[PDB]
């Protein structure tokens, strides 16, 4: 019945009321306690001010394990080793606490008594670092062996999120086995749960073609089960697939799915231009319709996010240089793709102008950092359009105005761009000249 | 030299004229 | 000039702040000159000050050098523009030696020795001559 009292007291407790260090040391330990006695459903409840505090206080976390030890006979426990994780910082934790929460894990992973969300919830946060005992996925490469032959169709997440944790996975069989598994469940589908099974297999570049060839054979299916995200990276992982695999006909149907997203991250539009990158050439006749269609909907997007406020997940206030340069790097790309002679889908080249006025109304402060986007100027310029070319020449010209010295290798490229595309500039061909 | 700034440049770059001045075969290929 | 005036001041101070301060600085030094053109002797000033101060970053060092020579080759091609332009409207040692310091001084906005001790300091560096 402390439902109530507990979860606000975890509510208020995010503010800095408490002005003692053994206050709070007390409170994170009851905390790590009586984390073992709640549902799921307030797991996070939990969650947020510990690592709120754990990235605050990642000190006094070593005298509240002190504590409150770690024992892997008992199944409530699990949760007590998978926040932890979580709220222990990624890169400023130290290494104390890491490998002291490393050693559990093993000891929990060894016990094989907790519950498989609680294993979700702990190695999905422990494959964060890695830092150390590389032979965690070795062991874990049993710990997943064991249940390799009987983990169900809501199962097979939980244990290929464990998975693909670690670099040190990457060539595990048992992933092998897992897509072997997936096989023997090929028909049988979880539209929530086979958009999970995409965003972990995309992290490791493995194909298996029956595999591939068994999800896109009920596309039909899919087109209305299937939620918005499951769609984006069944897609990625579908078109990432060898030629072989690929269905021409049936990745029409995701498309028409992901068609009127409305509301869409701008990671999953880089996933999808990566995605319509990663499309083998001989399909790409076939397909152009497609990649035009996909094409239409995605310019405006992006165009919506360069015009929305950062608040709310746009490039407003965008100052992440490296993030802006490879956004549009793979939005021209995309463009790449098109024939030369092949018209441009409608109102994409509106999205086109958007980018281009967008970059040049911040060019100063672009150049000015570290690593300017040198290499997003082939990019402008292997398009046939007047504007890109401009915005081209304006780079080069803001680049001669700073007079920032070139390795003489990108003097020659941009020089090889002057001569191919016929610039009329001056200033550009001084600073040019000065520099070879 | 602290004017090259770990530039290699045309002594170390790809041109033909270093491409050609080794005698490996080409073999195994890069 | 405030940064310059800053550096100087760090120089005075004794006291080398981090070098990624340095490289921000002279970051800041190549995105304000377009606005305001910075002189010549302040570039000197300000190479003088890194150069103390162990910054190894060759990258600042080509821009002060940049900035030194742009001055002094737009004063010699305004000179020459107005000769050509009149033209188109068209111990005495001692004094030699002063009337040659004193056109180098407005020239270079600085002294002879200082122009060579750069030199000295570029060839030592392994600028191209």
């Amino acid at each position: 019945m402390l439902l109530p009292t507990l979860e606000r007291l975890l509510e208020r407790c995010g503010r800095p009321i408490f002005s003692n260090v053994e206050d709070v040391r007390m409170v994170m330990a009851s905390l790590l306690d009586i984390s073992a006695y709640v549902d799921r459903a307030s797991t996070k409840v939990i969650a947020k001010p510990l690592r709120r505090f754990c990235h605050k206080d990642p000190d006094t976390v070593a005298s509240v394990m002190e504590a409150v030890p770690i024992d892997a006979a008992e199944p409530t426990h699990g949760r007590r080793a998978a926040m932890l994780l979580r709220c222990l910082p990624k890169h400023s934790c130290d290494e104390v606490i890491w490998e002291r929460a490393v050693a559990a894990t093993l000891a929990g992973l060894k016990s094989r008594k907790w519950d498989l969300h609680d294993y979700r919830v702990a190695m999905a946060h422990a494959g964060r670092g890695g830092r150390h005992a590389p032979a965690l996925a070795a062991a874990a490469e049993e710990f997943v062996s064991s249940s390799a032959r009987t983990a169900s169709q809501s199962e097979l997440p939980a244990l290929l999120v464990i998975l693909t944790s670690l670099p040190e996975l990457k060539r595990s069989p048992c992933l092998q086995v897992a897509a072997d598994r997936i096989v023997q469940l090929s028909e049988i589908l979880s539209p929530a749960a086979i958009g999970q099974i995409c965003a972990s297999v995309n992290k490791v570049s493995f194909r298996h073609t029956a595999m591939a060839i068994a999800l896109q054979e009920e596309a039909i299916r899919f087109a209305e089960e299937s939620d918005l995200f499951s769609a984006v990276q069944l897609f990625s992982f579908i078109c990432q697939q060898e030629k072989e695999a690929i269905s021409p006909d049936a990745v029409k149907c995701l498309a028409e799915r992901v068609i009127e997203g409305k509301d869409l991250d701008q990671e999953t539009v880089s996933v999808l231009c990566r995605a319509l990158r990663s499309i083998p050439r001989p399909h790409r006749p076939e397909l152009l319709r497609e990649i035009g269609e996909m094409m239409e909907f995605l310019g405006g997007e992006v165009k919506e996010l360069l015009e929305l406020p950062v608040a709310k997940g746009g490039l407003k206030g965008d100052v992440s240089a490296g993030d802006i340069q490879s956004f549009i790097s793979k939005f021209l790309s995309l463009d790449g793709l098109l024939p030369a002679d092949h018209d441009r889908p409608g109102t994409y080249m509106a999205a086109i102008v958007a980018c281009v006025d967008y970059i040049t109304e911040r060019l100063e402060d672009i150049v000015s950092d570290e690593n300017p986007p040198f290499s997003i100027i082939p990019h402008l310029l292997n398009i046939n359009m007047e504007e890109t070319r401009r915005c081209g020449q304006a780079i080069i010209r803001e680049a001669a105005e700073q007079g920032i010295h070139f390795p003489t290798l990108q003097v020659f490229r941009f020089l090889l761009a002057l001569g191919d595309h016929n610039m009329r500039d001056q200033r550009v061909y001084r600073h040019l000249r000065n520099e070879f | 030299n602290p004017w090259n700034d770990g530039d290699a440049g045309w002594r170390g770059a790809a041109t033909g004229a270093r491409a050609n001045r080794g005698r490996g075969g080409f073999r195994r290929g890069r | 000039h405030e940064l310059v005036r800053v550096l100087t001041a760090f120089a005075r101070a004794k006291i080398v702040p981090p070098k990624r301060f340095l490289a921000l600085l002279g970051r800041r030094f190549a995105v304000l000159n377009k606005r305001k053109k910075l002189g010549s002797l302040p570039s000197y000033r300000a190479f003088v000050n890194l150069y103390k101060m162990g910054h190894d970053q060759m990258n600042t060092f080509r821009f002060l050098a940049d900035c030194i020579l742009e001055t002094i080759d737009s004063n010699i091609k305004a000179e020459k523009k107005r000769l050509r332009l009149a033209q188109l409207q068209s111990d005495p040692h001692l004094l030699q030696n002063l009337r040659a310091r004193e056109r180098f001084k407005r020239l270079t906005e600085l002294k002879p020795s200082m122009f060579t001790k750069l030199l000295l300091v570029l060839a030592r560096f392994g600028a191209p001559h």
